[PDB]
């Protein structure tokens, strides 16, 4: 699940088919363009979290569960100043949704077999 | 380098945090109601947010702004 999760960002990042921000994921949302999204639960947010499940279980939007948000910027690549070591200069992301275009990836089938089930 | 007439400065947006808490209301349901109204136009994005004031509503890139 990691390295297809992984994969599917990059190739994602590749294409530049995906509307990051949360922005432009109420455009998505507004525009009703969802498929899948990669979202942090039970952070230190005060208020957030009752909003984005809100907006997640509201138009079919997929789930899925990570530790914390500071994080979560990483598979994205926002930072990624000095791409030679480990980020360090790294503000964190809330949710970024992404509209796949190249969908057809190496374990990305049997990730969607798991959500379909 | 110094002048004598105060420079004036060049309007820096402000930093705002958690914005979007108060464009979409959260009510006791799971529901977006937002009191934000949509753009009729469609030359505009349903997307792109309108201007929010009291005597008028400026839409989006329209510059249409429809006036009560
Ligand atoms: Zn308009």
């Amino acid at each position: 699940v990691n390295t297809a999760l992984q994969e599917v960002l990059k190739t994602a990042l590749i294409h530049d088919g995906l509307a990051r921000g949360i922005r432009e994921a109420a455009k998505a949302l507004d525009k009703r363009q969802a498929h899948l999204c990669v979202l942090a639960s039970n952070c230190d947010e005060p208020m957030y979290v009752k909003l984005v499940e809100a907006l997640c279980a509201e138009h079919q939007i997929n789930l899925i569960k990570v530790d914390d948000n500071k994080k979560l910027g990483e598979w994205v690549g926002l930072c990624k100043i000095d791409r030679e070591g480990k980020p360090r200069k790294v503000v964190g992301c809330s949710c970024v949704v992404v509209k796949d275009y190249g969908k057809e990836s190496q374990a990305k089938d049997v990730i969607e077999e798991y959500f379909k089930c | 380098k110094s002048y004598t007439t105060p420079k004036k400065n060049k309007h820096k947006r402000k930093k705002v945090k958690l914005a979007v808490l108060k464009y979409y209301k959260v009510d006791e349901n799971g529901k977006i109601s937002r009191l934000r109204r949509e753009c009729p136009s469609d030359e505009c994005g349903a997307g792109v947010f309108m201007a929010s004031h009291f005597d008028r509503h400026y839409c989006g890139k329209c510059c249409l702004t429809y006036c009560f």
